[PDB]
């Protein structure tokens, strides 16, 4: 479990603890998620399969 | 020929970015709402405001089911699968969750 997987994990749950606790997110956990979105998995190879 | 360890690799990739995207969506409808419930009127009668809300609560029942199937998957749970393989409600996260929907299956 990669230290980039493990950082983005830790990213998404404190966003959906901010999310159903109706408080903002802070700013270094959506600067993880956008990088996450940026940068996608091999969807390719993962269709190889 | 993909071992059991890349199909975990995938598997887990596949939910954390799937989870980027829902929760993205949901920081952009959120955003919505606030602005709607603030520079909108009649607010007590707006159906776009329920809508909304559950539209979010979509969202955020699919982040949490991904979030404990990657538990599950490094846990080493045999067969673990996201309680939900349909997406909320071109559109991105539709064709991902027919891909998650799909590597479940086979995998």
């Amino acid at each position: 479990f990669t230290a980039e997987q493990s950082e983005l994990l830790k990213a998404q749950i404190t966003s959906l603890k901010c999310l159903v606790n109706r408080k903002p997110i802070p700013f270094e956990f959506q600067a993880v998620i956008q990088k996450s979105i940026n940068h996608p998995p091999d969807f390719k190879r993962m269709l190889l399969s | 020929l993909p071992t059991v360890d890349e199909q975990r690799q995938y598997k887990v990739q596949l939910l954390l970015h799937i989870n980027s995207i829902l929760l993205a969506r949901v920081i952009q409808m959120n955003n919505s709402l606030q602005n709607n419930l603030q520079n909108n009127i009649n607010n007590s009668n707006n159906n776009n405001i329920i809508r909304i809300q559950q539209l979010i609560s979509q969202f955020l029942k699919r982040v949490h089911a991904n979030l404990q199937c990657i538990s599950q998957i490094n846990q080493g749970v045999p067969s673990a699968k996201p309680l939900i393989l349909t997406p909320p409600q071109q559109d991105i996260l539709s064709k991902l969750y027919l891909l998650l929907a799909r590597v479940f299956e086979i995998w």
